[PDB]
Order: C-alpha cells, then structure tokens, then sequence
RNA sequence: AGCAAAAGCAGG
C-alpha cells in the first residue's frame, strides 16, 4: 500500500560541530571525517568535518 | 638600481580575465626566481605564485590551481601573470617580488625587495 | 520621441564578459518585443537575440547558444545583454532594436527603428 | 534502532 513506511539511512555532510545544541538531535550518529580547508578573507579556517 | 614596476591591472567583471605585467630593472633578471604575492584590504598578504629561473618549475596556492598561469620572458626581463575565471575573493592588491635565492622551494615564501601597484575587483 | 541609446561596451580580452545596456524612450516598452543584432565590419548585420514582452521567450543565434543571456527590465524600460566566453569572432558592432510586433517568431527578424553604439574585441 | 502517531509499517 502507498501508506506503508520505507526505512533507510542518510548521510549528509556537515561542518558545524555537534554538542553546541545536543538537544536538536537525540537521533543522529555523528562521525568525524577530518578537516575541510575553508578560505575566509584572512587566513584559512581549517574547521573539522563531521557527518 | 633594483625596482619593480607592475601594471596591466584595472576593473573587471567576475568570471573574466586579466594579464598582469611586471618590469624589473637594476639586477641580473635571469638568475632569480620570481613571485606574485597578493594582499586583501584587512588581511595580511598571501603568496600567489612562485616561478623558476628556467620558467619550468611553477607553483600556485591551493585555491588558484587551474585558474592562473604564471610565466616570464627573459628578453625584456619581464614577468607575466594570466588570471582567468576571476572569483570575487581574488579581489586584492597584487604584488610582484624577487626571491632571495634563485630557487622556489628552498625556504618559505618571503621576499626582501620593493613593490609597485595592484588593482582590485 | 522614440530613441534607443545603448552603452556598456568596451575592450575586453578573449574569454571574458560584457554587459550591454539599451535605454529606449518615447513608446510603450512592455508591449513590444526587442532584439539584439550585431554587425561585423564588412558583413551585413546578423541577429543575435530576440526577447519577448513577458521576458520569458528568448532565442539566440545558432553560434551563441549557452554563451549569452538576454533579459529586460520594465521599470526603467531597458534591455540588458550579458555575454560570457567572448570568442574572437564575436567582435562586431551591436545594435538594439524594437520589433515590429510584440512577438518573436511571427515574421522574420527585421526592425524599423534607430541605433546606438557597439564595441569591438 | 527508526518512521509516525490516540494505530501500523519495521516484506509477503
């Protein structure tokens, strides 16, 4: 039937860290995937990358 | 005496091209490697490119690969830089400088001489 | 009275961009379709683009598809054309004109009005 | 585990 649920897993990359707002997700499962070297007007940010 | 006067800059539109020229006089040109180093208003300078004496060993920043092409002509003792696909963040004052040594990798990018001008878009 | 004065042209380098503007006055702008037509020195003009009254139906020449973008603003009663990836052969004198009808496909591209300027690269 | 709800999926 059309009503039925289908389940799956979803991976969407993310810069902003968790633990700033751990209430927003009680459901996520955050990994670390290293750095991405963002370029700001001065220097380089080099923030980590989480998934 | 050693002086570096650059030109060719001006206003352009995003996604365009520009051909920066640098004329050096006063020293032995073919012996020393050359560098382009830019500075955005507010942020300290960042090296743009380093080019060899032979013109065969060239190196660019991690954010400008594929968009830029540095070269030099030893006859008129001059330095050419072709900037294509100008991003809005490349809007800074560009600088032409003459390396301490004749190398490119020996030592971190720092210079010991004067400067000319640079335009902004 | 009806007058078409255009500007925005100039020198550029191959692979750059250009933004041509055309200001028309004296008639009802939103009613009539508009056309950009260029002319190379020596060859009769060739139509570049035809733009609708709604600004939704646009058509370009078979050799400028993907490189150009025509648009219009009804407030100032003006016509804009953004050219990217300037080929060396697109170097011609551009013409801004106001179609006989408010349509694009009804009838072959020919105009009955005045002209401004067009630059060359 | 999840989805989402005053009941169902998470295969038959």
């Amino acid at each position: 039937n059309d009503t039925d649920v289908v389940n799956f897993v979803s991976m969407e990359f993310s810069l902003t860290d968790p633990r700033l707002e751990p209430h927003k997700w009680e459901k996520y499962c955050v990994l670390e995937i290293g750095d991405m070297l963002l370029r700001s007007a001065i220097g380089q940010m080099s923030r980590p990358m989480f998934l | 005496q050693v002086q570096l006067q650059e030109s060719g800059g001006g206003m352009v539109q995003p996604g365009g091209s520009l051909r920066l020229s640098c004329l050096a006089s006063g020293f032995t040109f073919s012996n020393y490697a050359m560098t382009w180093v830019r500075q955005a208003p507010g942020k300290g300078p960042e090296w743009v490119s380093m080019v060899s004496n032979n013109g065969a060993d060239t190196t660019y920043t991690d954010s400008v690969k594929g968009r830029f092409t540095i070269s030099r002509d030893n006859a008129k003792n001059t330095l050419y830089l072709r900037m294509n696909n100008v991003k809005p963040e490349d809007s800074a004052v560009y600088y032409c400088a003459k390396r301490r040594y004749g190398g490119i990798w020996t030592g971190q990018p720092t210079d010991y001489d004067y400067l000319g001008q640079g335009t902004v878009t």
